[PDB]
RNA sequence: ACACCAACGGCGAAAGCACUCUGCUGGGCCGACACUGACACUGAGAGACGAAAGCUAGGGGAGCGAAUGGGAUUAGAUACCCCAGUAGUCCUAGCCGUAAACGAUGGAUACUAGGCGCUGUGCGUAUCGACCCGUGCAGUGUUGUAGCUAACGCGUUAAGUAUCCC
């Protein structure tokens, strides 16, 4: 079902880990910035599914906007099996670095 | 306790010989082929 | 005195020419340290397994005001001072939970200096 | 996947640890490797051989390593004393 | 098909050149641009060796 | 469009140097009239956009300035940063996103950003880091202060509610614009300075005798007697707001 | 063996962690007994999962 | 700067290239006839790139570290050892154009035993799916027939047999 659209442009999958605290505006507001990606990308944007929060190995260094406070052991594991033009992925990187509830966001390009 | 030593025995898994390796200088393929040829043949 | 808790970590800085046997609590305030230079002899003699045995013995013989049962040892580094130190702590025989290594394993950080050519 | 035997021998000076290993889903012939009288490492040599196999499951490698460890341990104590 | 080779190499040099001039330091693709120029140039000396008028059309097309 | 009716006209005459008439800021005089440019340091119109139409050469500065309009009917000049595309839009405000050219108070922004025009307290026009390439960075913030590394290799915790125009200020290439015409120093209204060895003992403390005189005193001094090497000229108790001099 | 049809990704933490040790370091091809292609692909995937802190860079030493 | 991965491994024309991810982009290999029809090889002079050290300009500077300074060994020590340590090392933009820049082997085509390997793809077997066997090629390695060689050795990636070009 996914090989329908990739005549024309590319395919990706972004892994992004989250804060473990909030349960509200986490599925919501990060899907709203996924709608910011929808203004950017506008392709078969499906399967943005969530993975359960588990203890990771080692993480420090949240870098809140002038917080620089929280160490972590847990995080919500979002991954977006999205699909876009190869133009404007670096603004997705800046969007997934600058926002607070998204730390350590590594995108990929499955083949 | 008994006088058995499994820390030395377990220590050769990842030997402290990566620290007698890293005291002296970063040198290129002549002594990395000597140490890593003798080491690629010590495990075979 | 101290917090008076009989569990606490022991660190053994086994150097290439020395040993240091320090002992500290869970937070990290040292309750005693004794090295090979502490226990008398100094020079080419220090950093040998007799110095590890004597330095460990004179290190943890002074924790009898605590009388620590639950011991755990966190050694570090290369040298001839490890195995005699563990035989010293097992000679004192207190409840050694687990020994471990915390040695700095670099990921090619800094250039180590010149080879000796001696 | 067949299952396994370490054989130890204690004589005062010298341990031998001998690892006899077995087949995965791929038909293989191990020996028993005997690790030797000089101070050259027995556990590292044995465990490394097992890891190099992958043909050995974790349970199998570990059970043999635990038995090996136990003998090296008894050997160290007997050598430091005279048990015999 | 020859004029698809010359025209295809011409679009190759267009897209690779507008890559390279806004980039300016890739010293690996410089060989690709120069192999394309030389390969196309031996094609143009080939079709000039064969014909007049037809190679005049290849010049006048681009 | 020259004669903007924002060049503001009347000044104190040229590069002056007279307090009561005595030379008190030395080596000044000469050059053009150098009519100043009243620019808009403290942006008093927040949350209204404004384009950029002209990069005019201010002779008072080391950098350039730029003429900015608004959606309403006004005209101002501001320091344009590096990367001022002609026709680009700048807008001051409290929640305006970070762009090379606009202004915002020092709270609502991240840390580790290039900013030229910052304020040292509220209400002032604009003090620090406004030269031709003077760029100030942010180390992390605090309860009512903000440690700011300004372009001297010097850090300073500052009042957090201060306006700041984010961007690296342009015209950096005056680091290398050579004055090799050798009388172009006089075009800037800067007379030649005489040297202390070749003066008389009534004028400078290093007034010498025969030949190229060595400096003679235990320390090289100013023409008013104070030692001119290493002696920090700073009052011992003013603010204690700086963290480390780092110089 | 254990190729299992589906390709090795960082999301597949079953065959991954059969390949690292408990000390957390990558084992070679002659130990893991794969092809060169399997080895490089689990290498890049394991280092990706190393970025996501799914896997430790160092495991603290233990006895008893 | 990037441990284990690291392999007698992959890529590049060479120098070189390894923490991961993205973008642009070179080059290689394989198949079907799908197309053109010798468009081929080499290359004087020329042009590009070209480890490291070096130099101009500006940053940056933790470790290491010429020069230097002190301590030691020494008859002596400007040296090996040790403690500090500046240029340099890194980056931006250039210049320099040399190295044991080594496979001590210019390039290209055709032909001439094998064994043991590795890498990439292709076919058939086997299952119907990962294997696994043979293979078609290209590349990389190790022993080796013939032949060559003063000998050591090289040997389908020749230092063999021939042809061309510098």
């Amino acid at each position: 079902p996914e090989p329908q659209c990739p005549p024309g442009l590319r395919q990706y999958e972004t892994m992004a880990v989250l804060r473990p605290d909030m349960t509200e505006d986490e599925r919501l507001t990060l899907t709203q910035k996924y709608e910011e990606l929808l203004v950017a990308g506008g392709a078969m944007y499906v399967e943005v599914f969530n993975r359960g929060v588990i203890p990771l190995a080692y993480s420090i260094k949240r870098k809140n906007k002038a917080g620089e406070t929280n160490n972590y052991l847990d995080g919500i594991y979002l991954l977006f099996t999205y699909f876009t033009k190869p133009e404007s992925i670096s603004p997705l990187e800046a969007a997934l670095v600058t926002d607070d509830d998204v730390i350590r966001s590594s995108s990929f390009k499955i083949r | 306790n008994e006088e058995r030593l499994l820390n030395r025995f377990r220590r050769e898994v990842m030997r402290a010989g990566v620290i007698q390796e890293c005291k002296r200088r970063r040198y290129f393929e002549n002594k990395q082929e000597e140490k890593k040829r003798k080491h690629r043949e010590a495990a075979k | 005195s101290a917090r008076k808790i009989p569990k606490g970590v022991i660190h053994v800085q086994a150097s290439f020419n020395n040993t240091i046997v320090t002992v500290t609590d869970v937070r990290g305030r040292v309750v005693s340290w004794a090295s090979a230079g502490t226990c008398g002899f100094r020079g080419t003699k220090r950093g040998t397994p007799f110095a590890a045995q004597t330095a460990a013995g004179n290190a943890i013989r002074t924790v009898v005001e605590q009388g620590m049962q639950r011991a755990e040892v966190m050694i570090k580094g290369p040298g001839l001072g490890r195995d005699a130190a563990l035989r010293a702590i097992r000679r004192s025989g207190i409840l050694l939970s687990f020994v471990r290594d915390v040695t700095p394993m670099p990921h090619n950080g800094c250039r180590p200096p010149k080879k000796r050519r001696v | 996947k067949p299952r396994l035997v370490l054989k130890f021998i204690w004589m005062e000076k010298n341990i031998g640890l001998a690892l006899d290993q077995t087949i995965p889903g791929h038909g293989t012939v191990p020996l028993s490797p005997y690790y030797f009288w000089p101070r050259k490492d027995a556990w590292e040599e044995l465990k490394v051989l097992l890891e190099n196999k992958p043909w050995i499951s974790q349970k199998q490698m570990i059970i043999l390593l635990n038995q090996a460890t136990d003998i090296i341990n008894l050997w160290q104590q007997s050598g430091g004393n005279l048990a015999s | 098909s020859v004029e698809f080779q010359v025209f295809c190499f011409t679009n190759k040099i267009r897209r690779l050149t507008l890559h390279l001039e806004l980039h300016k330091k890739d010293y690996s693709s410089q060989r690709g641009l120069r192999k394309t120029l030389g390969k196309r140039q031996r094609l143009l000396a080939y079709l000039l060796k064969i014909n007049g008028v037809r190679y005049k059309e290849l010049i006048s097309k681009l | 469009n020259p004669r903007n009716n924002l060049i503001s006209g009347q000044r104190r005459c040229g590069k002056g140097r007279n307090a009561r008439g005595i030379i008190t800021a030395r080596h000044r005089g000469g050059g053009h009239k150098r009519l100043y440019r009243k620019i808009d340091f403290r942006r008093n119109e927040k949350d209204i956009y404004g384009k950029i139409v002209t990069i005019e050469y201010d002779p008072n500065r080391n950098a350039y300035i730029c003429l900015i309009h608004y959606g309403d009917g006004e005209k101002r000049y501001i320091l344009h940063p590096r990367g001022a595309i002609i026709g680009d839009t700048i807008v001051s405000g409290t929640e305006v996103p970070i762009k090379m050219g606009n202004a915002l108070p020092l709270t609502d922004m991240p840390l580790g950003t290039a900013i030229h025009n910052i304020e040292i307290t509220l209400g002032r026009g604009g003090q620090l880091a406004r030269a031709a390439g003077a760029v100030a960075k942010l180390i992390a913030k605090e309860g009512k202060s903000a440690t700011l590394k300004l372009p001297s290799g010097e850090v300073r915790l500052i009042s957090k509610n201060c306006s700041a125009t984010v961007g690296q200020v342009g015209n950096v290439g005056v680091n290398q614009k050579r004055l090799g015409r050798a009388g172009s120093k006089r075009w800037l209204g800067k007379r030649p300075v005489v040297r202390g060895v070749v003066m008389n003992p009534v004028d400078h403390p290093h007034g010498g005798g025969e030949g190229r005189a060595p400096i003679g005193r235990k320390s090289p001094t100013t023409p008013w007697g104070y030692p001119a090497l290493g002696r920090r000229s700073r009052k011992r108790n003013k603010y204690s707001d700086n963290f480390i001099i780092r110089r | 063996p254990i190729q299992s049809g589906d390709r090795i990704d960082y999301r597949n933490m079953s065959l991954i962690s059969r390949f690292i040790s408990e000390q957390g370091k990558i084992l070679s091809r002659r130990v893991n007994r794969l092809t060169l292609k399997q080895q490089r692909l689990i290498t890049s995937a394991i280092k990706q999962a190393r970025i996501l802190s799914l896997l430790p860079f160092l495991n603290n030493e233990k006895q008893f």
